[PDB]
């Protein structure tokens, strides 16, 4: 009869088609990712082409329906998710050139290889070559050369490619009635026409601006401490008043600062917290790790993992007969099948990552009953948010003291806890400034406010002012440094990590205050508190059916992003830095350079 | 006087889909329920009107043993006063339901790699069903206004959809077989009990 009932009928049939197709594709991709064989990849690409062409033809069929002529919100949500044709709508020649741009840049980044100026046939690829090259080494010159060379080989190649990529993408977003493409990446967070939960695209930019504004002092003290320590490590290449070497950030870019922890141990005499030898002596295995993670998740009232999960998933390195890409991932093949893929060893890091993926899979187990297109987080960050919160909880000394991995007579106090805080900082506080710098940089690019002839030049200024890292090499318009990193080169929206970082800590405060916890947050656990578990489930069961901010409020009671969870979480570390930095400076100048001799 | 052949009913190997739910009339035999009860290896065994035991020595004039296969989460769908796809468009129960509903997991048999597609269920219909009616009439459901003359296409969809049964499913999506025993109490002579 009406339009809306017809749309619901359409979505109904589309559910039981797309569910099945996605199951086929996911299962094929799994059977590949577990056992590297050729015809596996063949059938995988077959099913993937099937699913993809089906999705495209469904989008074309769906755009035959008016949007505002639908009133029930859920239907509007599904139809905006489905009907957004995106790059598919542009001209077949230009879309082909685009596909080529993707594969070209990606393959050059993933196959680019830097070779020392002395040996044309001894040299290293990025993974895992340059990673360890920049991480394990202490060498000044090695890191310098590696930085510049990796910015030279692929980036200088991909420079015009990424240029025209931005061009075609912004034309594409215009075709999607978006002002530009960075706006389109924002558009996932955008929320329309629901009272008490409106959200504009620029509302997000205001959000991120303000969030980082209050973040500023935390990271500024962080930069101060790290600067002091690395100066002690490099007296001939760091002055304590300026930025930091862009080649000494433990990795090729400074996305994480965990590697410098080894260098900047807050107290190099107190034993660090690890139970690897312990889990060995107590004869544990990956199976038992995941069983204990299940026990934990039961301890919050969530349902224990499916029997099919245990009998089916691949949890350990499947011997040496077969190789696979077993990077830690958690798969939801839909239709009630959930698996975890990880070559699980036995260590504290695996113990954490196992809980991370268990959070992933539990999260997905929550919203099974929603329609298809709602089977994803309220945002593009909540997945890793829930995946990080469970890990953060389990990584407290006390929760380990619970299930017998630590000495019940352990003495945890000032120095060791500041060590743990600063480590977790280099892990998580590190991503805020760098991530936001890159995201807003790319946003201005899509906003074209920057002439191409100055991209790199303004680039480091953002690095300069916002994050505080100084370049080691003069950079003209020969550089394409953004693409020098995976997500940029592989064209992934990078805000989701900043948003995740904020959301997890809002979650932490919300759950610990709802678990009737008293005292320091950094020691918090949710387990055995069924009330907080019910609180969290009250949001998990939404996926993205409700507007995301309503889901957030259903946890924290704030309808927007908040950073004060983070600063509160750290305030021990905050005061500690505020003491440590009395005799050293915080803040830097935008002119300085290590080669400005 | 013969035993009611529940045996080759409950464990035959060819069960039809719901949209053509199978039915066999049981009468002119003595019925031994309590064995099927105390089988106790089923994943669900409910009914509405009598204790599992007392039904034994209290008897009816005729009964109908219907069978089909559905998806796990929808076992809840089969009960008086229940709604949902299999409840509204495929198998409808009366509210004064006299029978009993037994249901067991069958994932190790009715599903197979690649996904079985023999099993079906109707997806749309102009309106819900009467009590206890079978419908194999399969003319295209009219979703839009344009009469499209019996073809697949826009606003013209086929009323039947094939279940996806890959044995690696969650218990809620793994297939579940269902039998229902609708008893009647009428004026006919001594034909049903034991
Ligand atoms: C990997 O897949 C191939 C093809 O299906 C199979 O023959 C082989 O046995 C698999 N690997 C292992 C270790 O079973
Ligand atoms: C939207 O439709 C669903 C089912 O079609 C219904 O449960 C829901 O209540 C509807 N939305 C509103 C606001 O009523
Ligand atoms: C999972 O936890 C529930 C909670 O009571 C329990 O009944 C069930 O037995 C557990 N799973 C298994 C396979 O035992
Ligand atoms: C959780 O509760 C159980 C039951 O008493 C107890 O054995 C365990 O130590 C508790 N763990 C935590 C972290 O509270
Ligand atoms: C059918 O399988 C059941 C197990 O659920 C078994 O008890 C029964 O004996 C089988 N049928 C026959 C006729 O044996």
């Amino acid at each position: 009869s009406t339009i809306e009932e017809q749309a619901k009928t359409f979505l109904d049939k589309f559910n039981h088609e797309a569910e099945d197709l996605f199951y086929q594709s996911s299962l094929a991709s799994w059977n590949y990712n577990t056992n590297i064989t050729e015809e596996n990849v063949q059938n995988m690409n077959n099913a993937g082409d099937k699913w993809s062409a089906f999705l495209k033809e469904q989008s074309t069929l769906a755009q035959m329906y008016p949007l505002q002529e639908i009133q029930n919100l859920t239907v509007k949500l599904q139809l905006q998710a489905l009907q957004q044709n995106g790059s598919s709508v542009l001209s077949e020649d230009k879309s082909k050139r685009l596909n080529t741009i993707l594969n070209t840049m990606s393959t050059i980044y993933s196959t680019g290889k830097v070779c020392n100026p002395d040996n044309p046939q001894e040299c290293l690829l990025l993974e895992p070559g340059l990673n360890e090259i920049m991480a394990n080494s202490l060498d000044y010159n090695e890191r310098l050369w590696a930085w510049e060379s990796w910015r030279s080989e692929v980036g200088k190649q991909l420079r015009p490619l990424y240029e025209e990529y931005v061009v075609l993408k912004n034309e594409m977003a215009r075709a999607n009635h978006y002002e530009d493409y960075g706006d389109y990446w924002r558009g996932d967070y955008e929320v329309n026409g629901v009272d008490g939960y409106d959200y504009s695209r620029g509302q997000l930019i205001e959000d991120v601006e303000h969030t980082f504004e209050e973040i500023k002092p935390l990271y500024e003290h962080l930069h101060a401490y790290v600067r002091a320590k690395l100066m002690n490590a490099y007296p001939s290449y760091i002055s304590p008043i300026g930025c930091l070497p862009a080649h000494l950030l433990g990795d090729m870019w400074g996305r994480f600062w965990t590697n410098l922890y080894s260098l900047t141990v807050p107290f190099g005499q107190k034993p660090n917290i690890d139970v690897t030898d312990a889990m060995v002596d107590q004869a544990w295995d990956a199976q038992r790790i995941f069983k204990e993670a299940e026990k934990f998740f039961v301890s919050v009232g969530l349902p224990n993992m499916t029997q099919g999960f245990w009998e089916n998933s691949m949890l350990t390195d499947p011997g040496n007969v077969q190789k696979a890409v077993c990077h830690p991932t958690a798969w939801d093949l839909g239709k009630g099948d959930f698996r975890i893929l990880m070559c699980t060893k036995v260590t504290m890091d695996d113990f954490l990552t196992a809980h991370h993926e268990m959070g992933h899979i539990q999260y997905d187990m929550a919203y099974a009953a929603q329609p298809f297109l709602l089977r994803n987080g309220a945002n593009e960050g909540f997945h890793e948010a829930v995946g990080e919160i469970m890990s953060l909880s389990a990584a407290t000394p006390k929760h380990l003291k619970s299930i017998g991995l630590l000495s019940p007579d352990f003495q945890e106090d000032n120095e060791t806890e500041i060590n743990f805080l600063l480590k977790q900082a280099l892990t998580i506080v590190g991503t805020l400034p760098f991530t936001y710098m890159l995201e807003k940089w790319r946003w201005m690019v899509f906003k074209g406010e920057i002439p191409k002839d100055q991209w790199m030049k303004k680039w480091w200024e953002m690095k300069r002012e916002i994050v505080g890292v100084v370049e080691p090499v003069p950079h003209d318009e020969t550089y394409c440094d953004p693409a020098s990193l995976f997500h940029v080169s592989n064209d992934y929206s990078f805000i989701r990590y900043y948003t995740r970082t904020l959301y997890q800590f809002q979650f932490q405060e919300a759950l610990c205050q709802a678990a009737k916890h008293e005292g320091p947050l950094h020691k918090c656990d949710i387990s055995n508190s069924t009330e907080a578990g019910q609180k969290l489930f009250n949001m998990l069961r939404l996926g993205k059916s409700e507007p995301w901010t309503l889901a957030l409020e259903n946890v924290v009671g704030a309808k927007n992003m908040n950073v004060r969870p983070l600063l509160n979480y750290f305030e021990p570390l905050f005061t500690w830095l505020k003491d440590q930095n009395k005799n050293s400076f915080v803040g830097w100048s935008t002119d300085w350079s290590p080669y400005a001799d | 006087t013969n035993l009611c052949p529940f045996g080759e009913v409950f464990n035959a190997t060819r069960f039809a889909s719901v949209y053509a739910w199978n039915r066999k009339r049981i009468s002119n035999c003595v019925a031994d329920y309590s064995v099927l009860y105390n089988s106790a290896s089923f994943s669900t065994f409910k009914c509405y009107g009598v204790s599992p035991t007392k039904l034994n020595d209290l008897c009816f004039t005729n009964v109908y043993a219907d069978s089909f296969v559905i998806r796990g989460d929808e076992v809840r769908q089969i009960a008086p006063g229940q709604t949902g796809k299999i409840a509204d468009y495929n198998y409808k129960l009366p509210d004064d339901f006299t029978g009993c509903v037994i249901a067991w997991n069958s994932n190790n048999l009715d599903s197979k790699v690649g996904g079985n597609y023999n099993y079906l269920y109707r997806l749309f219909r102009k309106s819900n069903l009467k009590p206890f009616e079978r419908d194999i009439s399969t003319e295209i459901y009219q979703a839009g206004s344009t009469p499209c003359n019996g073809v697949e296409g826009f606003n013209c969809y086929f009323p039947l959809q094939s279940y996806g049964f890959q044995p690696t499913y969650g218990v809620g999506y793994q297939p579940y077989r269902v039998v229902v025993l609708s008893f009647e109490l009428l004026h006919a002579p001594a034909t049903v009990c034991g």
